[PDB]
RNA sequence: GCUAAACCUAGCCCCAAACCCACUCCACCUUACUACCAGACAACCUUAGCCAAACCAUUUACCCAAAUAAAGUAUAGGCGAUAGAAAUUGAAACCUGGCGCAAUAGAUAUAGUACCGCAAGGGAAAGAUGAAAAAUUAUAACCAAGCAUAAUAUAGCAAGGACUAACCCCUAUACCUUCUGCAUAAUGAAUUAACUAGAAAUAACUUUGCAAGGAGAGCCAAAGCUAAGACCCCCGAAACCAGACGAGCUACCUAAGAACAGCUAAAAGAGCACACCCGUCUAUGUAGCAAAAUAGUGGGAAGAUUUAUAGGUAGAGGCGACAAACCUACCGAGCCUGGUGAUAGCUGGUUGUCCAAGAUAGAAUCUUAGUUCAACUUUAAAUUUGCCCACAGAACCCUCUAAAUCCCCUUGUAAAUUUAACUGUUAGUCCAAAGAGGAACAGCUCUUUGGACACUAGGAAAAAACCUUGUAGAGAGAGUAAAAAAUUUAACA
RNA sequence: GCCUGUUUACCAAAAACAUCACCUCUAGCAUCACCAGUAUUAGAGGCACCGCCUGCAAUCACUUGUUCCUUAAAUAGGGACCUGUAUUGGCUCCACGAGGGUUCAGCUGUCUCUUACUUUUAACCAGUGAAAUUGACCUGCCCGUGAAGAGGCGGGCAUAACACAGCAAGACGAGAAGACCCUAUGGAGCUUUAAUUUAUUAAUGCAAACAGAAACCUGCAUUAAAAAUUUCGGUUGGGGCGACCUCGGAGCAGAACCCAACCUCCGAGCAGUACAUGCUAAGACUUCACCAGUCAAAGCGAACACUCAAUUGAUCCAAUAACUUGACCAACGGAACAAGUUACCCUAGGGAUAACAGCGCAAUCCUAUUCUAGAGUCCAUAUCAACAAUAGGGUUUACGACCUCGAUGUUGGAUCAGGACAUCCCGAUGGUGCAGCCGCUAUUAAAGGUUCGUUUGUUCAACGAUUAAAGUCCUACGUGAUCUGAGUUCAGACCGGAGUAAUCCAGGUCGGUUUCUAUCUACUUUCAAAUUCCUCCCUGUACGAAAGGACAAGAGAAAUAAGG
């Protein structure tokens, strides 16, 4: 067998692309890119843009939680000192949540 | 035509064919969206604007009553009797610029729409009206030219015989005492000052309502029409009046 | 090009027919005026034994067989030990019916605990899971544990604190997986206590050396139970000829690795579903030879002359083996055909 | 200047109108066209199939008695290709015509004749003076191929540039079609003349009329509606069905006949051997004498023989000493007519001028010789970004730690997207590069990037794929691009 | 094969068919066949007369090996022996046959080796006067090149024009879209446990209708019979007894996406936990189309978008009150339901596509050097040679599918050959484990030559006798418009094998149509130099211990070749 075709997976958006609430970020088949600020991440790892704005990738402190095991036995064998880092992508609001307006003078 | 094939030969398979899979069209579900069609009742909207448009105009005259007749004489609107078509229903549209008192019988009418006209004094009532004798009051020149007596129009069917037995749609089978409780609700519905139609002069004009049997203004059913001598004939016999009046 | 025009084309037999003419052959010398009253026995359908499951109501579970006349052979066999004068996987219920009965258990009702109450698997079957002896607080490793016909087994003794159950194909893996989930509970397999993989047995020789204390070992051969009645995945079609060729090497394989895996001092018992001596004998003595010459690795097999006895009411023994022990099938015994072989590490 | 070439009528086609012919004498259902004896003889019975459904098996339009409209609506249907009403509505109507044909046209027609076939049946060709032929002193010139007038002189797709000059010099690999690519030794064409192949208006577009209305009833309408213009080929199967016609050849049978010297033998499916029949071997012949023969040599030659005559069995069949033989010179299913312009995803062809834009991602498919969709390409229209690209930014288990992409403001530039309307191409090649299969072979196979080729020219000898170079004309001007292989080797204490 | 006889009219006359004889099967009877008959008869078949034969498996036949006879030589013909298989079945015998093999003597131009003559044809004079064919030609050779075989392109050479008569190398010559493989959702025949049917026919049953029981008829059923309609999925595979078709991951595809096989590897057609696995709704992804597929804020309602890479099937239709459910439709974008065979084949096409050939390539094959280990008493190098290396050749076996599917079947032989030298013989010359003769090896040499026979279709080979030698190749595996048609190849048949059958066969056996009038190129007396063996002489000389035994020169004789 094996005649599968491409998933086309990969990043939708890149660096400094303007994205609205609900874009698809990113498609991965496991967590190369995780979810930063205002990113949701799906079932299949797909990363959405929670508000809109710009996107932004970066290198963070990479802390898994507690009843994660997997990920918690890993970090408990790294020498002293050792800090974990991997790619967070990050979208940076561009509008603010509202303004008040006068709508009447009583 | 290009390089051989069955372009250049001319043996193109049939429209929707896709070379041997399932057809789109095909593989889609059937569902009841057209189910019915061509039963189902057809109305052409008559708005407000198109009303007062017309009569700002003297294509309709708002001193006689207003039926069927009158909106296609005056090319008001255009009845497809053939097209499955019931009449006419009077819709909202420009309810606000509307300022004029008028008798208008009209198959089907919205709330707003009867509220609007006798706001300013005027008259709404219902009717129904068979596909039969629709075109016959469309185009009545062509009916008087077969050389047939006027026939009473048919019953409205079941299912519309609700409709037209209230009061609250102006049904022209309804019962005349339950009028003025439905027309004063509208009045505090909508906030007018529902008029005393009675005191106006008109009040004669506006009364004037055709029987359920009856096709036109003064018209028994049965007569005969002979436009070639401008005379009216009307039969005598006894089973032939018992036929035409029940 | 190819040629579609051959002037003789050999028949088409059905891989049912084709793996008849093969036992024909073989097994006629081989058993001699025994093989008619086999023959028949393989023909016929295999009478099934009721495995109760320890983890389930098994008290409940034996009164409840007792009333369909069911007898636990090993329990009879156990009390047979000192009659005759290692000892046995202890913790083992399998009920059965008499000699010549073929009256047919019940399908399993679940428990009130969720799992199986019982497991119906071959009573010749069982016995290489007692031939081994099993002991608490071993390590056992099973080679071809898949579907879990023997691996079920293991777990009911209790006597297996660490399994390694390794079948290469995953789809029979995927089998074991369901069957130990629905009769072996959550919490023992909820560990690192049973360990299902799909890898090649002879990995085994060299990731895990002297690791386990008792080794089963459950080489793939021609079964010639599923043969003469399965149409699917037949050894005996053309297509799968080459595999048949190479199965005698693939055998002397992966039971060395196997002996390589076990610590000396172990135990490790070969276990084969076949009547041909080619594949039972030969195979034992090709490891045996095959350690001492590239690996200087002795092994001793022990005599199962002993344990043949005690079984010898309920089942039906070959009286002309080398090494192992072969049960054949019978009419009134329709258990088999296993032939298993015990041999120790020193 | 010969052969020829021209020359307009005969007549026909489509409508309208109107309902048509059929006893001079004689002969004509028997072997028709035959003056003249005992008979019994009776007509009536669903069409099918091709074809479409991309096969096929249910199914698949065929005037059925009023145009239009309702309406391609209700319904029918492997609910699928396709089939398809009714109620109801109501129409004018003046034969004496032609933006029909003019001898390869129009009926086949000068004629259902000549001719062909046993029969059913098929089926032509052509004529041309003048008012006068009772003017032949006639109806003068020029015009296709083919010839003649008038054979030929080194050398070559027969020509072009030229030249004082035909050749000599220089340059030049016929046309069409089918393929990635044909001078190709791949297809077709001897040549001349005539004939011979793109039919349909749903949508959209364009141009008028009118306009919230349009239209000479019905229909459509949230700027539409009416009208016009403008897009959809030719030839070819093997087959299938229906109804007829055929056993004068042949296969077998029936009726009543005929033939078989001589010799040897015996009352012989005997021998030798004529007539006769048959056709073993060889040669000639191979468009022949002959669509099966000639010469010689052979088999049988009183029999299961040969043969004349008349009759019979007819295609879903006959008949057969079974050879799949024979049934009117192509019988694994005769011929003819009709369905029929059967169908063909296959082959071939597809006719005036000029200009412009214009090539290689794929998916599905009883599908890989096709088609549909997308990609690409074209026109029209709308709109605003398009391309190039500065940082920044895109993963770990993985150091072939690769070449390089994606994103991308500036900037250089002028395109791009969306809307409307459809066609067409996708059986590709070779070169460079990365990597697979084969053998670290192939003008080998299979992906990726890029180029070229199917677009011109120059240069590598000739040269589709290498290099140089593109946007089009004239010049008897000029400057350049790529562009010419190197190499000759052994004394010795 | 009993015999006479019969058959493919126009490629097969036979071993095939028929045939007396024998065997099997069916039928108890009248008024168009059988039959104006009646079980000693009629019909449907098999085998092919006659004669002979056991076990209760023998004998035989077939088969595997061995040997003998014939021939100078025997893959042939004849007989015997050994092994295995097979059995109702098998084995002999007359006669006969245009049947198929072997042979005796004889016969003969069949041949060694042709020759002469006549006749027809032929050529010329006179008369009459075709056909296939034809893009246009003002139509050369060599080498190279090219869609891979050039009269037309490149580079050289040759070249006044011109008819007639011959010739058959070329014009991939002409003649029937040739045969041969492949393709088509193109046909047809035939067979059947392909699919779909019983209308039709026949036999029963019931209803009907009757008598009083029955039959005929009609309707509806069930059995068969005999027919009718229609189809023969693709992918891949020269020596097989098949795999494969949908979905997912990893390598190729190293870094956004995408990216193929005959590829390189492993799988999936589930299970488990939930029971709000409820209801709705912005904005996006999308397996390069579509169909499907995926994520999802907020809100309502409750609690306090399940795990899993794949784990899936559209429409119609059926079921259902409804909600919902239904196909290893796995050929997995799925036709409601259809298999073989054809060499009796037909049509439309295909050099997209096979075999032969040409061409590419050099794994294989072949050859020479390099290396110096090792054989050769000693000794690498008189010879021979390992692991390998370096080049060349295009003769085999393969691989590629580029050219030819709108008239070359291939093999072999006959005829006539041109060419290469990597030389079998003749010539010249080094080395030698070369005394001389014989030999071995190497350089040079293509002027000349290179046999006749038996079985075999043979190429080849075996052995028969010879020769100074009986060379390796190429040339469209030369040459078939010069010939042959034996093997293979179309229709017949048989033996053996496969298949239910039709029918098939890399096997054996028998038979089986080989067209053409020369338009063009080329050519049609190379005006004339010959090679070889044997014998003799030198000479019984040199050489050698003898056995043996030569050079060069000269002579004679003979043979072929060329020319008379
Ligand atoms: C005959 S079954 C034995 C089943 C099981 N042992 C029992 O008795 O119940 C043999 C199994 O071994 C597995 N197998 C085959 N090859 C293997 C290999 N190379 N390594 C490990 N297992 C293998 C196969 O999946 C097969 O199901
Ligand atoms: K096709
Ligand atoms: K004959
Ligand atoms: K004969
Ligand atoms: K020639
Ligand atoms: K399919
Ligand atoms: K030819
Ligand atoms: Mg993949
Ligand atoms: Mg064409
Ligand atoms: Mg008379
Ligand atoms: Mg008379
Ligand atoms: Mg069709
Ligand atoms: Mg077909
Ligand atoms: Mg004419
Ligand atoms: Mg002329
Ligand atoms: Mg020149
Ligand atoms: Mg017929
Ligand atoms: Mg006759
Ligand atoms: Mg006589
Ligand atoms: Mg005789
Ligand atoms: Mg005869
Ligand atoms: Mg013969
Ligand atoms: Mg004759
Ligand atoms: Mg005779
Ligand atoms: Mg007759
Ligand atoms: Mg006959
Ligand atoms: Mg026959
Ligand atoms: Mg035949
Ligand atoms: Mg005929
Ligand atoms: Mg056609
Ligand atoms: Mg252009
Ligand atoms: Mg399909
Ligand atoms: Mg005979
Ligand atoms: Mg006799
Ligand atoms: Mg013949
Ligand atoms: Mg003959
Ligand atoms: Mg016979
Ligand atoms: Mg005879
Ligand atoms: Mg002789
Ligand atoms: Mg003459
Ligand atoms: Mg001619
Ligand atoms: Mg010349
Ligand atoms: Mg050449
Ligand atoms: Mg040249
Ligand atoms: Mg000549
Ligand atoms: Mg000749
Ligand atoms: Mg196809
Ligand atoms: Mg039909
Ligand atoms: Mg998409
Ligand atoms: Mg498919
Ligand atoms: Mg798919
Ligand atoms: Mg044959
Ligand atoms: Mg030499
Ligand atoms: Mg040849
Ligand atoms: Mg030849
Ligand atoms: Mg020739
Ligand atoms: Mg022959
Ligand atoms: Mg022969
Ligand atoms: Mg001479």
């Amino acid at each position: 067998g094996g005649k599968s075709s491409g998933r086309r997976q990969g990043i939708k958006k890149m660096e400094g692309h303007y994205v609205h609430a609900g874009n698809i970020i990113a498609t991965q088949r496991h967590f190369r890119w995780h979810p930063g600020a205002h990113v949701g991440v799906g079932k299949n790892k797909c990363l959405y843009a929670l508000e809109e704005g710009i996107v932004r990738y970066t290198k963070e402190v990479y802390v898994p939680h507690p009843r994660n095991t997997e990920a918690v036995d890993l970090i408990t064998r790294l020498p002293k000192g050792a800090v974990l880092y991997k790619t967070f992508v990050h979208v940076v609001p561009a509008k603010p949540e509202g303004t008040f307006k006068l709508v009447a003078m009583l | 035509r290009g390089h051989k094939g069955e372009r250049q030969r001319g043996t193109r398979p049939r429209l929707g064919f896709e070379g041997g899979q399932t057809p789109f069209y095909i593989r889609i579900p059937k569902y009841g969206f057209n189910e019915g069609h061509s039963f189902r009742r057809q109305y052409k909207p008559l708005s407000l604007n198109r009303l007062q448009y017309l009569i700002d105009l003297g294509r309709v005259d708002p001193s006689q009553p207003i039926d069927l007749t009158q909106l296609v004489n005056g090319r008001g609107v255009t009845i497809q009797p053939l097209k499955r078509d019931y009449g006419v229903q009077l819709v909202e549209e420009g309810a606000d610029t509307f300022t004029a008192k008028v008798n208008i019988e009209v198959q089907l009418a919205s709330e707003l729409a009867i509220a609007a006209i006798e706001k300013n004094g005027g008259v709404v009532t219902t009717a129904f009206y068979d596909p039969r004798s629709l075109d016959i009051v469309c185009k009545p020149v062509p009916f008087f030219l077969r050389g047939q007596p006027i026939p009473k129009r048919m019953l409205p069917p079941e299912e519309l015989v609700p409709y037209y037995t209230d009061a609250k749609n102006r049904g022209y089978l309804a019962d005349p005492a339950k009028f003025p409780e439905a027309r004063l609700e509208l009045a505090r519905k909508y906030g007018y000052i529902l008029p005393d139609i009675t005191k106006d002069e008109l009040f004669k004009m506006l009364c004037t309502r055709k029987d359920p049997r009856q096709i036109f203004f003064g018209l028994a059913p049965g007569w005969v029409v002979n436009m070639a001598d401008k005379k009216i004939l009307k039969p005598t016999d006894e089973n032939l009046l018992k036929y035409y009046t029940s | 090009r190819y040629k579609k025009k051959w002037a003789a084309t050999e028949p088409k037999f059905p891989a049912v027919r084709l793996a008849l003419q093969n036992f024909d052959m073989t097994y006629s010398v081989q058993f001699g005026d025994l093989w008619p009253s086999i023959r028949v026995s393989l023909l016929s359908e295999q009478k099934y034994g009721a495995l109760v499951n320890n983890f389930a109501a098994w008290d409940h579970v034996s009164a409840k067989l007792e009333q369909l006349s069911a007898k636990d052979f090993v329990n009879e066999a156990i009390s047979h030990w000192e009659l005759q004068s290692w000892a046995c996987s202890p913790n083992l219920r399998c009920f059965t019916f008499d000699r010549g009965d073929i009256s047919r258990f019940p399908p399993a009702r679940p428990g009130s605990l969720g799992v199986m109450e019982y497991y119906l698997m071959d009573a010749a079957s069982l016995l290489p899971v007692l031939a081994l002896g099993l002991q608490p607080g071993d390590i056992v490793l099973d080679l071809c544990a898949a579907p879990g016909g023997k691996t079920l087994a293991l777990l009911q003794t209790g006597c297996c604190r660490n399994l390694a159950a390794n079948d290469l194909s995953p789809s029979r893996i995927a089998r074991l997986q369901k069957i130990l989930h629905s009769y072996v509970p959550e919490e023992i397999r909820d560990g690192n206590q049973v360990r299902v993989t799909s890898w090649d047995g002879r990995k085994w020789g060299e990731l895990e050396g002297d690791t386990y204390d008792r080794v089963l070992v459950d080489v793939p051969c021609t079964t010639d139970r599923h043969s003469l009645h399965e149409e699917e995945n037949n050894i005996f079609k053309r297509s799968r000829k080459k595999e048949r060729q190479i199965l005698p090497v693939l055998q002397v394989q992966l039971l060395a690795a196997g002996l390589l895996a076990t610590k000396p001092g172990g135990h490790v018992v070969y276990s084969t579903c076949s009547l041909s001596h080619l594949q039972n004998e030969y195979v034992v003595q090709g490891a045996i030879e095959l350690l001492a010459n590239q690996y200087s690795i002795q092994v001793q097999v022990e005599d199962l002359t002993h344990f043949r006895r005690v079984f010898m009411d309920t089942f039906c023994f070959f009286s002309s083996c080398q090494v192992g022990e072969l049960v054949i099938p019978n009419l009134m015994a329709n258990f088999g055909p296993m032939y298993f072989c015990k041999m120790r590490r020193l």
